[PDB]
RNA sequence: GUCCCACCCAUACCCCGCCCUCAGGGUAGAAACGAUGCCCUGAGGAGUAGGCGGCCGUGGAGGUCAGUGACGAAGCCUAGG
RNA sequence: AGACUAAUCGAACCAUCUAGUAGCUGGUUACCGCCGAAGUUUCCCUCAGGAUAGCAGUGUCGACCUUCAGUUUUAUGAGGU
RNA sequence: CCGGGACCGAGGACCGCGCUCUGCAAGGAUGCUGGCGUAAUGGUCACCAGCGACCCGUCUUGAAACACGGACCAAGGAGUCAAGGUUUUGCGCGAGUGUUUGGGUGUAAAACCCGCACGCGUAAUGAAAGUGAACGUAGGUGAGAGCUUCGGCGCAUCAUCGA
RNA sequence: AGAGACCGAUAGCGCACAAGUAGAGUGAUCGAAAGAUGAAAAGCACUUUGAAAAGAGGGUUAAAUAGCACGUGAAAUUGUUGAAAGGGAAGCGCUUGUGACCAGACUUGCGCCCGGCGGAUCAUCCGGUGUUCUCACCGGUGCACUCCGCCGGGCUCAGGCCA
């Protein structure tokens, strides 16, 4: 919507707003990321620092696929379960029954460990588990096992 | 010549909300005169607050209203102008009532299954007009991407404007003593 | 009928602000416009040139808007409009439009006397 | 409810059919509207209670609003005739707004209403010629 | 030609304001304020007994 | 050259009227209100480059005034209001 | 003789690439209201130009926090005109 | 304590402070009287008179300039559009969010409906192999709006010492 | 072939017309201007002045203030008639005066008392209907010191302009 902008306020006004002395000329300083090292030296260190330079080693022909591994916190572990079945166990009245979680048909990898866990017994299967997790998972009276 | 260094000097508090939403504005006609024809604090700190854009009412949580709820405030009124969003970490919901601008739909659910009580700003008015047994909440203000930008210089430990993050998107000269200097 | 009791009407001027150099050039309108030369003699209020328009020269919000009668016009269509006047015939009065047909004109005029509008463009 | 008189002034603020917005003010040609005027009081069609006067053929005509049948348009208005007397018209108009509390603010504006209505019913007097001031010389000749 | 014509909504947002809009079909104040011509009907939601 | 009386006038100072801007108050067991309204009180007003707010006009599109018109629409002329 | 090669020659004429680039001249369209500048610091094959800090406007939030100040007073230090 | 003159009359039931207290000069003008009811008062336009008044736009420390453009009139004539960023305003849903590449359907370039994948977000850090977030009621101390059984509990955010 | 929040004769393709035409260049090539009488030509017979072009009468038409220089016909510039000013520029600002021309407003309204004319129907009660459930409408009953309209006479209050 053009009715409703700054260049309809500037009819009669000449220079429309760009200055007298400074005249708004084509290009002044260059175009794009010109000056990086000679006249712009200043506004790309005081931001951005670090854009010149070489850092690590390269890689030829990177499959991302290779580095798939979703992970997820042990705190969120017991979201995975459906809301009608989730209550009844921390409402304590299965007693007998653990139920057994599969983080790959959830899109997960690896389990890593960051929150608390209630003392209910659980089975999971992963492909990778955290260290402090399995200490976790294990003193709730539960076991994790590596599925491949 | 009168020498004053200030004058036709404006406020600098909004004083009528900017949105349009025809039943918002029948909330602040009521506390309005609430805040006019009653001596309690708790009005007025109300209707300000009305009046705040959106990122100045960030969303408050149910673990965030279980924290205050301990140390002998378990049976006072519990009043958010703001959305009030669930919890996924939180196992066991306690016994609360909430009066709040909004419940998301499984906010609402959670309380009242407890056994709890969802209110209405217009509701809390009806029944506590001087806010008596009460306490206000407020969500994190500083908890926004937008605030991780702010003020960036050297030896600030800000964050970076990067269309990308690795090894290549700066670091290198300026970043470590092996190119050049650091930061 | 005449209209309400009311304070005197006080105008603070009556001429109508012509445009500067207008008087000179045939291709210039005579409606003002603010000059924004950099050494206008107009724009840096020089004595014994034109003034400019200011807000101070408003009139009184008691008298503003109303003829010198006491009413304020209102522009009318049909029949239908003027009734629209029924309850304000002390504050407003009537004007037809220039467009209405001379026979709608004379039905308008009929209707309004009953109802004591005054009518400024009756005489024709 | 999500609907209420308070409600629906404020979505129609602004705008609706009725509405007739110019220079010098502002008029409303809505039939539930005394004084023609554009204000929260006086708007008929929002208000639960309101009245209305129109001419007849010997009379006024009053017509107000049954808060019972809102949802019911067809039946959703008490109508009365008064073609007896000046006086007795005013004593019962008057009297139907403010005996029971229905809209008792508006009863200054129904009894004038009523008044200017039965006024225009009146024969006309004939208004005098106009005379001449600065064309009398031209039409002398 | 390459200038944006058309828009893009949120389906929610859709659905929140046709539902709106009915609401607003049931309340007789806000039908004659559009200018419609309703001052005979015997119920604001009509409704015909399948004769159609 | 020095000293002493009276008098003359700036858009400056004092008192009064009116306009706008800014600030602080009053108004629902509503006989009520363009609540964006109305009523009461005090102070202030120079400005290029530049910033923001409010309003007036032109060509088209949706809705609405059950709008004006061959008994004369639009356009044009007019030291007539 | 840098002479002549269709009134054109120290490199002819016609169409296209082509709306060739310009730190340099010229222009940049209605009204009212409120606030209101800078020619100085550091770096650049930089000196008719840019980036950086300052001066300026707008949007706000925290309290109405009793905090503040181009000022005087009292006690006590520094200086080499 | 008594004279003389000029300019002004804002407000519109009662309420107040007071006094010389059957009343009043005390929170803002009323009383009596005359001529005329039309060109008389008032308004527009042309001309004479007293005083004031250098040609506009532009670059510039400085323009009425012996600085540049402009003989006159009518129509045309200059911050736009797309992709990608950023902060601020309004709105929907909210640990999630996004129907429209595509399919179903239709009064047919409109409207309405459906889901598998995928994008951004939910976890960081190293060049890399890799590893991967609770001693405590999610901590201690000083300020904090509001609430309070008056003892105290203390949101947002700021500073500081730790995990 | 079907369409548009597109342009409306200096716009839209260079071309709405005998336009890639007229015209320019040895040549490759360059390349315009120009739409509208009326519903229907009914496109002015006949007479008279003139060498002729044409004029004056008289005709057609709703209109010739539409006559093949044709719908509407603005500004720069020009002619005639009317009004006014001028001793080496004119224009313009503030404030009176003279002359010309002109818009408003006022020309009655309300109330009381006496007299006269004309009408059905004021308080009250009964039946029916509606409604805000105590306030009204309709039918009937009144039947002249009541109620309503008009005319004539008398009186109070207010109402235009300058002092
Ligand atoms: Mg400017
Ligand atoms: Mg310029
Ligand atoms: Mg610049
Ligand atoms: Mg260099
Ligand atoms: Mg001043
Ligand atoms: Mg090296
Ligand atoms: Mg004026
Ligand atoms: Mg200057
Ligand atoms: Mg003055
Ligand atoms: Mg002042
Ligand atoms: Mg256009
Ligand atoms: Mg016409
Ligand atoms: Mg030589
Ligand atoms: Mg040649
Ligand atoms: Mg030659
Ligand atoms: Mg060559
Ligand atoms: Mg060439
Ligand atoms: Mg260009
Ligand atoms: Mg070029
Ligand atoms: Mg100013
Ligand atoms: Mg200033
Ligand atoms: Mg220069
Ligand atoms: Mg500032
Ligand atoms: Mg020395
Ligand atoms: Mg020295
Ligand atoms: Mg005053
Ligand atoms: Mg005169
Ligand atoms: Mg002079
Ligand atoms: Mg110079
Ligand atoms: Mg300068
Ligand atoms: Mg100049
Ligand atoms: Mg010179
Ligand atoms: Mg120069
Ligand atoms: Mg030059
Ligand atoms: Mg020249
Ligand atoms: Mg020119
Ligand atoms: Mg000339
Ligand atoms: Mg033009
Ligand atoms: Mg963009
Ligand atoms: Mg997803
Ligand atoms: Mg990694
Ligand atoms: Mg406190
Ligand atoms: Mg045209
Ligand atoms: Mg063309
Ligand atoms: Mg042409
Ligand atoms: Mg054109
Ligand atoms: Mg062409
Ligand atoms: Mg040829
Ligand atoms: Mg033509
Ligand atoms: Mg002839
Ligand atoms: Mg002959
Ligand atoms: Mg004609
Ligand atoms: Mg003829
Ligand atoms: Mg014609
Ligand atoms: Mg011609
Ligand atoms: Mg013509
Ligand atoms: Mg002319
Ligand atoms: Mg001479
Ligand atoms: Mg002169
Ligand atoms: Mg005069
Ligand atoms: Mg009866």
């Amino acid at each position: 919507p053009t009715r409703f902008s700054k260049t309809r306020k500037h009819r009669g006004h000449v220079s429309a707003g760009k200055g007298r002395v400074g005249k708004h000329r084509k290009h002044p300083g260059g175009r794009g990321m010109a000056g990086g090292q000679h006249h712009h030296r200043t506004n790309l260190d005081k931001y951005h620092p670090g854009y010149f330079g070489k850092v690590g080693m390269r890689h030829f022909h990177l499959l991302r696929n290779h580095y798939w591994r979703p992970s997820i916190n042990i705190d969120k572990l017991w979201s995975l379960v459906p809301s009608d079945v989730r209550e009844q166990y921390l409402s304590g009245q299965k007693k007998d029954t653990a139920p057994v979680i599969d983080l790959l048909s959830h899109g997960y990898a690896k389990l890593l460990g960051k929150g608390r866990l209630p003392e209910i017994p659980v089975v999971v299967r992963a492909r990778y588990v955290s260290a402090e997790a399995e200490r976790k998972v294990k003193e709730a009276g539960g076991v994790v096992e590596l599925v491949a | 010549g009168i020498d004053l260094r200030w004058k036709h000097v404006r406020s600098s508090h909004r004083k009528a909300p900017k949105s349009d939403n025809v039943y918002l504005k029948l909330l602040v006609k009521l506390y309005r005169f609430l805040a006019r024809r009653t001596e309690a604090p708790f009005n007025k700190v109300v209707l300000r607050r009305l009046f705040m854009s959106r990122i100045n009412r960030p969303p408050v949580s149910l673990s965030r209203i279980a924290r205050n709820l301990k140390n002998g405030n378990e049976k006072k009124t519990v009043v958010v102008v703001a959305t009030v969003t669930d919890d996924n970490r939180l196992l066991q919901v306690p016994k609360m009532e909430v009066a709040a601008l909004r419940f998301t739909a499984k906010a609402r659910a959670r309380i009242e299954a407890a056994g709890g009580r969802t209110l209405t700003l217009d509701q809390l008015a009806l029944e506590k007009p001087t806010g008596a047994n009460t306490l206000l909440l407020r969500g994190p203000k500083n908890a926004r991407e937008a605030v991780k930008h702010f003020g960036f210089g050297p030896h600030k430990h800000k964050k970076p404007y990067v269309r990308s993050k690795g090894r290549k998107f700066e670091r290198a000269r300026g970043r470590r003593r092996s190119r050049g200097f650091k930061v | 009928v005449a209209a309400k009791k009311h304070v005197p009407i006080v105008k603070k001027r009556t001429k109508r602000f012509m445009r500067h150099q207008s008087d000179r050039f045939k291709c210039l309108d005579s409606a003002w416009r603010k000059p924004k030369g950099i050494d206008n003699r107009v724009r840096r209020r020089f004595k014994g040139n034109l003034a400019m328009p200011s807000i101070g020269y408003g009139s009184n919000k008691k008298t503003k808007h109303m003829m010198p009668s006491g009413h304020k016009a209102f522009l009318v269509h049909n029949v239908k409009d003027v009734e629209l006047l029924l309850m304000h015939n002390r504050t407003y009065a009537a004007e037809i439009a220039h467009n209405v047909s001379s026979r709608k004109r004379i039905d308008i005029i009929t209707r309004a006397k009953q109802l004591g509008v005054k009518v400024t463009n009756a005489k024709a | 409810s999500n609907v209420s008189a308070d409600l629906i002034w404020e979505v129609s603020r602004n705008y609706n059919s009725f509405l007739v917005k110019q220079r010098t003010g502002t008029f409303s040609r809505d039939a539930l509207n005394l004084t023609n005027q554009h204000s929260r009081k006086h708007a008929g069609f929002v208000n639960d209670k309101a009245l209305g006067i129109v001419p007849a053929e010997k009379g006024v005509k009053v017509i107000a609003k049954k808060v019972k049948a809102a949802n019911k348009p067809a039946s959703s208005l008490y109508t009365v005739t008064y073609k007896s007397t000046a006086r007795k018209a005013y004593k019962a108009i008057a009297s139907q707004a403010a005996k029971h509390g229905y809209r008792a603010d508006l009863r200054q504006a129904a009894v004038a209403r009523a008044s200017a209505i039965l006024r225009s019913q009146r024969p006309v007097k004939p208004e005098p010629p106009k005379k001449l001031r600065g064309a009398a010389a031209r039409r002398a000749a | 030609i390459w200038r944006k014509w058309h828009v893009k909504i949120n389906q929610g947002q859709k659905r929140f304001a046709t539902a709106s809009a009915l609401a607003a079909s049931a309340v007789a104040p806000l039908l004659m304020a559009r200018g419609h011509q309703v001052s005979t009907v015997p119920e604001v939601p009509l409704v015909v007994d399948s004769a159609a």
